[PDB]
């Protein structure tokens, strides 16, 4: 347990651990505070990513971005990252038409995405069903890796860097003089800070109300589910496939042979894990619909996890100016693993030059009081 | 020196106005005990016309400056005020802080400290009590206690003394329950106008006992002391509930030695019948019909564990020995994460329910990961039996049961009575067809005594009477505070 | 405990006990069966009903015949509805547009509401905030009366019209022949009978099991919340005023003197009653923008109930044709105590003639698995 740290990142999932990463590498000194372990919590209970497939300009930049850290950092420390594509299934000229524009925009900022033929999208994937598929939404640079996998790696790097990790350490609150950040209090005595960053996702609330925060920044934990198959012939599901049509059903195959998945179902505001059967019957229902051979493969197990929601499911990363050094980068909605590597970058610039190459604006924590949804 | 304070006050003198009348009071005196030493006792009048006071069951919305329905027991005297009686139900017309903590104690009294001073050893608590004043019920008396073989106002002092800046607290306080949000628990408070969210890991219940009430005839009218606030404007503020003062109850004994310490005159009528008056009581009959000339009633007939904060925490109640209590594990918990302590466990002397604290606390410690001795306190607290209640036959056909009160709101005893005639056992119901429990107690003062009732004429047994459960905020908010 | 009952009505609410009224009262034999007391469940925990602003034909012309009937039981049984109106508050050109045209159709069909002036609705309710209302939809026949009050009442009429009412009497099972039905299985001996009736809205679901009923009759058990706040001076808050802007906010006054009222805020589908925090504060927020001097006034207590939901918010009554002689009358959404005695006189002549005067067929048992939803 250090008692001073130039940097403070409390959380040590996917996000916090990326972060630290990056600042210790810049030369930096970071500790990161994790109440578990580095990659429990949502991180944990993760698909497997990354896309580059979103609607808007901001989003499209950074994730452009992050997949070009996905490959030079999974070659760089060996943890696997197989661009296999993501695959939207669509169904009608009403969602062909919000595709075509959603492309577009992609186009623009350099995701060179293609509207597809549904026997393209099957030559893919050989086992979709396509009879009521009428195009499909492809990206051949979208892809998928092992969150903890991917986690540990950038951790021990971090480490290697210089970065201290503190693994069973909780923060309780903080030592706060005027505006100034003097402290973070601990379950295991207290660490002199100057500059401390909430990557907390899903608890982002408990640490902005330890901080005495003001500024309404609506984060809830929801309950979303996943399933797991028994493992089947490697690469016969290779991209995600993405069907909003029935039931934001997203299903592919791990590394393992498994075959993962979930879909929309979601559970209001609560902090419960636990599966439930309601979702057991959905998921079943979706995928068989999607891919009918699912139907002769046993279901394992089922589980939960957090999305960290705000009301424009997009994060909140900045600057806090009221509190002298406080940073936020928390409420990912769903697609926080895929973003870290490219937060990571913009956080650590914010930290040390004041300012992003990327458009870190768009997710400005200020935006909510503001009355500013993206 | 008005003609019932007991000492000359020298605080800061001020000067208030009851229906245009010049009266003088002192500064930090809370309206009805000012008034009282001005020898006056009738405050309000209910919606059915029933003259009532401040020292019994039962709201007191007052006109306080043109501001209809202000509530006179939380009022502080005020240089100029205008004060004034108005009906029951005249009302007038015209920044959430966040604190995170380790524990959230919910009551000041030595429950409360006891766990307090075990906690802040280690960990950050809340000591959240409504009461203005850090005692508990202790802080009532002012008579050498057991346990600690000290003055009773003087271990409370040494107590509060002792506490740590890892102990805020929060006085005048009022927490509206606890709400378990998997990850901590959520204890909203409410202090002036302000509500503060408090998120703490673990709670306690040190919340405490309150008196039972005893069913004679107009036990509501003014001039009738409950035995709390009997002791507290005796003991806190020092003014006399009346200058002859009859007592009645089973625990009359401690009432007497407070008034002999004061030296104030009484009678004491082991079986009150009636009350009798104009504007206040002048006479107490007994059930053998003898009259007693007198300017005050006080009752003391036991103290039974608030159950609201329990049930409404989701804890299950058991009934022994005279009264309802919280179902507990092995560990003093409701539930998991949440403790219970004091004489909100079972009815027992104050240094046993500070103990009682102090092992909560040590409990937790441990849960924390600290190295502490629950067992110690464990093993003290052994030497304690707790207390057991007698449970009240009402003499249902001596009494007219029109002038029996049984809750706040209108709810005379003959309500209650007719519809348990009419075949109504289930308090469910009852609850519904009488208003008995839907007044601003919510049944503190009267479930148990309409229990009482239906086992009474039902020979139903109690311990199969099931309680309807305390609800959402379990003290009275209103209503601006929670918005947005 | 009888042993023979022409008819069995499953469920002892409002709606049930309302059912075997219109039958015994036209000489049939009607036992129903509840298993706590006759009116808990939702009837116990509902608030003030009654109206007949509606959108649609079928439910207009129900709702105009039940407050006929409620007129004439009210005080041919001496349990009080008092005619205070309804008022739903409007604020924007949107909202103006969809009631002119609700009023329209809600005329043709004899139901006389008036759309009005801000200061008219400020007429009635003087402590309405008229800030920013700029119309109000307003009838002077919907009203409110006490739901235990009036089921009690129309209970005793029932059993003095010859019916059995078996209190702590739980249905666990059916004896069923051939396709018909026997007999009903109890937590107290069997009952002999050819023909039921499912009222047991929230529960309706478990009824439907225990008959076998194969049709999918989608009911769902969800947690609303009611608030009540410190008795006030009589008639302050006479009709029901209704605003949609502000979070389908609804509140009125009690007989007792109080200020009742909940809020849209509908927990997920679930048997849990126990109020919770935060609809303790938006209906707070919502109710003090509604009328402001709600703000000085003390909350007492908070509970909770279940709205008995299908997917168009519509009951199914009906007769169900592959059992012999099963029945139901369930679902009502959240209004079912207003329909309650037309329900009665629906269901008691679909009984007793095969078929009735008022349109039972907009709430078509079958609608659901047909696709056919209102
Ligand atoms: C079923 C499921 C599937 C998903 N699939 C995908 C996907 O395919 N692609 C994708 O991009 N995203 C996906 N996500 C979301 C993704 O998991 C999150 O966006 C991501 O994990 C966010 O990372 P994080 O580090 O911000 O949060 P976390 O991984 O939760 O890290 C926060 C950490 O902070 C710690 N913490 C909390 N309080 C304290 C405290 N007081 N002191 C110290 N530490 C504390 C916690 O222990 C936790 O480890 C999925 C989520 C779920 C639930
Ligand atoms: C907060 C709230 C406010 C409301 N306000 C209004 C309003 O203003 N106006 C309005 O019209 N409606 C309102 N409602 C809805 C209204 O309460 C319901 O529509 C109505 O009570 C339905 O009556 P019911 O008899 O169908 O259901 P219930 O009253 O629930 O009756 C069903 C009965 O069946 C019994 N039962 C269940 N299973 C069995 C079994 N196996 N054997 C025997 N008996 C069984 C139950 O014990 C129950 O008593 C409100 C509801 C809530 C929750
Ligand atoms: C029409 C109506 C009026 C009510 N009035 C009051 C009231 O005046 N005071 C009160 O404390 N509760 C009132 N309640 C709430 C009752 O306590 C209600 O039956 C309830 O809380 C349900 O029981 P539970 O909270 O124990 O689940 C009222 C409920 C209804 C439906
Ligand atoms: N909801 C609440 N919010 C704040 N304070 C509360 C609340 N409910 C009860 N209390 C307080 O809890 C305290 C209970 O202390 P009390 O002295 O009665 O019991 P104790 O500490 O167990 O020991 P003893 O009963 O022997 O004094 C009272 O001061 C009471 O005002
Ligand atoms: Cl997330
Ligand atoms: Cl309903
Ligand atoms: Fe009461």
């Amino acid at each position: 347990l250090p008692e001073k740290s130039e940097i403070v990142v409390i959380g040590g999932g996917i996000v916090g651990v990326t972060i630290a990463h990056e600042l210790a590498k810049r030369g930096e000194e970071v500790t990161v505070i994790e109440k578990r372990f580095i990659g429990s919590g949502s991180t944990f209970r993760c698909g497997t990513g990354i896309r580059q497939q979103f609607n808007d300009e901001a989003n499209v930049r950074v994730m452009k971005r992050s997949v070009e850290l996905w490959k030079k950092y999974s070659e760089e420390y060996g943890f696997s990252f197989k661009q296999t594509g993501y695959l939207f299934l669509l169904y009608d000229d009403e969602e062909v038409k919000t595709f075509k524009r959603n492309i577009e925009i992609q186009n623009k900022f350099g995701v060179p995405t293609k509207l597809i033929t549904p026997e393209e999208a099957k030559e893919i994937v050989p086992l979709l069903d396509i009879s009521e598929v009428i195009a499909a939404s492809w990206n051949p640079t979208d892809g998928k890796a092992d969150p903890f996998e991917a986690t540990t790696a950038f951790a021990v790097k971090a480490k290697e860097y210089g970065a201290k990790l503190l693994e069973y350490t909780e923060v309780k609150g903080f030592l706060i003089e005027n505006n100034e950040i003097k402290g973070v209090k601990t379950n295991k005595g207290i660490i002199k800070t100057g500059i401390v960053v909430n990557a907390t996702n899903a608890w982002a609330n408990l640490i902005n109300a330890m901080a005495g925060i003001k500024t309404k920044i609506p984060i809830e934990p929801y309950k979303h589910q996943a399933v797991i198959t028994q493992p089947i012939k490697r690469g016969t599901i290779n991209p995600m496939v993405i069907s909003f049509k029935y039931g934001h059903a997203y299903l592919t195959q791990t590394f393992h042979g498994g075959i993962i998945g979930g879909i929309g179902y979601e559970i209001g505001p609560t902090y419960d894990l636990t599966p439930t059967y309601e979702f057991l019957r959905e998921v079943s229902y979706y995928f068989t619909k999607i891919i009918p051979a699912l139907k002769n493969l046993l279901i394992l197990r089922t589980w939960a996890g957090y999305y960290a929601k705000t009301p424009d499911s997009n994060p909140a990363i900045g600057r806090i100016e009221e509190l002298n050094d406080y940073y936020i980068a928390a409420g990912f909605s769903g697609h926080g693993f895929m973003m870290a590597p490219a937060v990571g970058e913009m956080v650590a610039e914010l930290i040390t030059k004041g300012k992003t190459k990327l458009p870190v604006e768009w997710y400005d924590p200020y935006r909510f009081e503001r009355g500013e949804l993206r | 020196m008005r003609p019932l304070d007991l000492t000359e006050k020298r605080g800061k003198k001020v000067t208030i106005y009851f229906e245009g009348k010049e009266l003088e009071a002192y500064e930090g005196e809370k309206l009805p005990v000012a008034l009282l030493a001005n020898e006056i006792y009738w405050l309000t009048t209910s919606n059915e016309g029933r003259k009532r006071g401040a020292f019994t069951f039962g709201p007191v919305p007052m006109t306080v400056n043109g501001v209809k329905g202000l509530e006179a027991r939380r009022i502080k005297v005020k240089d100029g005020m205008k004060i004034e009686r108005q009906g029951y139900y005249d009302f007038h017309e015209e920044e959430i802080e966040r604190v995170v903590v380790d524990v959230a104690i919910i009551g000041g009294g030595p429950a409360g400290i006891g766990a307090a001073l075990e906690l802040q050893q280690y960990l950050t608590v809340a000591l959240i009590e409504e009461r203005g004043w850090l005692g508990g019920d202790m802080w009532l008396k002012g008579i050498k206690q057991e346990g600690f073989n000290k003055d009773s106002r003087k271990v409370v002092e040494e107590l509060v003394g002792k506490l740590n800046e890892n102990t805020k607290i929060y006085l005048e306080t009022s927490a509206l329950g606890v709400f378990d949000k998997g990850e901590y628990f959520l204890v909203p408070v409410v202090r002036g106008d302000k509500l503060i969210e408090i998120l703490a890991k673990r709670v306690v219940l040190a919340t405490g006992a309150i008196d039972s009430t005893m069913l004679f005839e107009n036990n509501d009218m003014p001039g009738v002391f409950r035995r709390d606030f009997a002791l507290e404007v005796m003991n806190v503020w020092e003014v006399a509930p009346g200058r002859k003062v009859a007592v009645t109850g089973s625990k009359a004994d401690e009432v007497i030695q407070e008034l002999e310490r004061w030296g104030i005159d009484y009678v004491h009528i082991p079986n009150v019948k009636r009350v009798e008056g104009n504007e206040k009581v002048e006479r107490v009959i007994d059930m053998n019909n003898h009259e007693y000339k007198v300017d005050a009633l006080i009752f003391a007939d036991g103290r039974r564990p608030d159950i609201n904060p329990i049930t409404q925490a989701g804890g299950k109640l058991r009934f022994r020995r005279g009264y309802y209590s919280p179902v507990l594990d092995e560990y003093h918990r409701i539930k998991d994460g949440i403790y219970v302590a004091g004489s909100a466990v079972s009815i027992k002397p104050h240094y046993a329910n500070y103990l009682e604290g102090k092992l909560v606390g040590a409990y937790i410690l441990k849960e924390f990961g600290y190295d502490a001795q629950p067992c110690i306190y464990e093993e003290k607290l052994r030497e304690y039996e707790p207390e057991s209640l007698s449970i009240p036959r009402i003499p249902l056909d001596k009494f007219n049961l029109e002038d029996v009160q049984i809750c706040g709101c209108d709810v005379s005893l003959k309500k209650v009575d007719e519809v348990i005639r009419k075949g109504i056992t289930d308090l469910q119901i009852i609850k519904r067809l009488t208003h008995l429990a839907m007044g601003f107690c919510q049944g503190r003062y009267c479930l148990f005594n309409g229990a009482v009732v239906v086992s009474q004429r039902t020979g139903k047994k109690l311990s199969e009477i099931d309680l309807p459960v305390a609800r959402s905020p379990i003290k009275n908010v209103k209503m601006g505070i929670l918005a947005r």
